């Protein structure tokens, strides 16, 4: 007899009661998806030497437009040793360091060759046609990155670009938030393992395989607790191992006495809600357990396969993201058009769909595949349609009308 | 934001 | 002297010259991101037994609404042994199998208790108030999935939902396309390792770290060839090892002409283009090599970090996706609004950006942070802005106008 | 759909 909890009350409750994990030191190569728990400062200047921007000649601006002797060429990886004297110039490339005595670089397009070398290619003398500006076409020391400058702020969710940035400044070790370890178990006497052949009155367990695969997609470590029989003893033993090995425990099915009893009386855990006004996902249950100053969270998902995966993306996924240090764990919601007419239900409805962009059409189309038992497309569902509850004015939606779609997969 | 979709004209 | 190649010609050439990999057998747990190379058939019926939909009693429709004796109760996971005779009914649950002799199920809300069991618990007699329809509230044998029915077609890109389906039908082993192995190397005499402190005339290699991180995000195995000196001997040895160990080779980084010598004369490879009319990505080079009836592909990306990552997502990523058996390896392009006014360049322009959806706004906004004046946001770039070439009418683009944006990251 | 950017 648990009061009907609204979607908003349930969703906010999960986020508020979900704690943030501690910190650890990792290598920068494994920084993908991690959240910085420290500020990152550069210890060197970039570039460490004055470098040319264009292909041409490094010149002295004070000399002005005149005849110059080419004394040599600067190459990348080699610090120049020659000094540019008045009336002299040096061949330079886009990546080469600027030699001493030079204050400007003139590109080849503004020059004319006076003399070719009688043999073996090379350049001897050149005419400067343009009055060069002091510091023209030169990248000064520390132009891009200064010493002591903060290159990455605390709380930054690092991607491929951020990793390369770390490599540039020479920070190979960084402090990040820990990743949550999730344990998943299934309850039910009618459940068998996928590898087994069917027996009378038995079916194969599909929820466990799907739930684990979903969590793995977001990059979190998982633990398989296997199938647990529907009895008080086995639930206690299964949950005890889950708490000991993981921070998060997820169970599926068998809701409609033993599960909620052991959590309350035996485990002394705090059950927040047991029923939520939604379709599907009615018997969804969420509870927290505090042991040794550490908070463990437990998710009890419905037995229905569709109900399990829907509640997973709505409740479990945002919860997991908060623990790893993500500042905004709320999912991305976009606008799309309905592909088919739908009748509204008194409950808010959620069902998997496919987002497709057409030729120069500003809004994407959402194709309903949620009514399984089944549309066979070559593509997997990448969105979750979010239909509004039935009202006095709105009872039915028509094809083409704009609705909200929550992105749940890589587009 | 909100979990319920809702709509506009 | 490589001819200026249009963007369209270059992109189509890459896809046309990129081969499709062979097949292999994997476990269903590792099927994430894999593409099926076989048709999948169910070997069992789901459900294998007639199951109730509602909580109530299994009745004989011919008996109609009347007083019935309860002979027992059916439980999930156990095949019923009792036979329902005329004038009798059996107690059932939502997951329980339908007993013999019963052809319909009436939910408990349509029944009332008549008599107590004289002592203890259980119910012996109950009144049925509604005339049951034949087959009412019952899931027949093979209602969802029939034996011999195709549940997954060849070419299906499997996600979490597809994995669970394999577990449901009991297919633990499936044939899929192989994943491409990519080797990444860097060229330049000025390059040092990120773990090393800086030396005069040297900088840290960032391309190698970034390129690997990008490919790893898509789930492909990678090989680090390290830093290679700018000389024909070291290049030849590096490329030879890459071909022997990997299917795809990626190199980074005037200076352009020396590299292709090893590819053309020594490696006997076919270079398709050396220049592409684009900004950035001008010195992009693509070549193919046919050895032992197997085609290896080689990408030569620019030395500049920004130019490298842009060309990687434009050319390398779609090529890799084609190799793993994806039917449409072309990237996803959406419509978005410009955040700032931009001047158009004679070349087609690409620039990293961040996609954000606002309150009830149908189109997302794109914020330019790729330009370097790196703007420090807590989020990594998930899109690539696609700006049009300069035209007779358009020399400048205005704020709010709709432009093309290529999705490159998880939203 | 084309790789080259378009406008309206």
């Amino acid at each position: 007899p648990f009061p009907l909890t609204s979607m908003d009350k349930a969703f906010i409750t999960v986020l508020e009661m979900t704690p943030v994990l501690g910190t650890e030191i990792i290598n920068y190569r494994d920084g993908m998806g991690r959240v910085l728990a420290q500020d990152v400062y550069a210890k060197d200047n970039l570039p460490p030497f004055p470098a040319s921007v264009k292909d041409g000649y490094a010149v002295r601006a004070a000399d002005g437009p005149g005849d110059r002797f080419i004394i040599g060429e600067s190459q990348a990886g080699e610090q120049p040793t020659q000094t540019v004297m008045p009336g002299q110039v040096m061949r330079v490339t886009t990546g080469a360091p600027i030699p001493c005595g030079a204050d400007a670089v003139v590109q080849v397009e503004d020059t004319e060759l006076i003399r070719e070398s009688d043999d073996g290619t090379e350049e001897l003398e050149v005419r400067i046609l343009v009055q060069a500006r002091p510091g023209q076409d030169i990248r000064p020391i520390g132009h891009d990155i200064k010493r002591g400058e903060c290159v990455l702020a605390k709380g930054t969710h690092m991607g491929p670009s951020e990793i390369g940035l770390l490599a540039t400044v020479g920070v190979t070790e960084v402090e990040v938030n820990k990743f949550p370890v999730v344990a998943v178990m299934s309850t039910g006497n009618e459940l068998l393992n996928p590898e087994d052949d069917l027996l009378p009155g038995k079916i194969r367990d599909s929820n466990r395989s799907t739930l684990l695969a979903t969590i793995q997609e977001h990059g979190y470590p998982t633990i398989n607790l296997g199938i647990v029989g529907d009895n008080p003893d086995d639930l206690l033993n299964a949950l005890n191992e889950g708490i000991s090995r993981a921070d998060v425990i997820i169970t599926s099915g068998g809701v409609s006495d033993y599960l909620k009893q052991v959590l309350d009386i035996d485990l002394h855990a705090q059950i927040h809600f047991g029923r939520v006004f939604m379709k599907p996902g009615l018997p969804t249950t969420f509870a927290t357990l505090d042991i040794d100053g550490v908070r463990k969270i437990i998710f009890a998902l419905p037995g229905n396969p569709v109900s399990a995966v829907v509640t997973c993306n709505l409740f479990v996924v945002p919860a997991l993201r908060k623990m790893q240090g993500i500042l905004d764990p709320r999912p991305t919601i976009i606008k799309a058009r309905l592909s088919c007419d739908v009748k509204l239900d008194p409950r808010p409805e959620y069902h998997r769909c496919i987002l497709t962009w057409h030729h120069q059409e500003p809004l994407p189309w959402a194709q309903s595949t949620g009514n399984q038992m089944r549309l066979m497309s070559m593509r997997s569902a990448n969105g979750l349609l979010m239909l509004p509850p039935k009202t006095e004015q709105y009872v039915e939606l028509h094809k083409g009308e704009v609705v909200d779609v929550m992105v749940i997969g890589r587009l | 934001f909100n979990i319920v979709g809702t709509t506009y004209p």
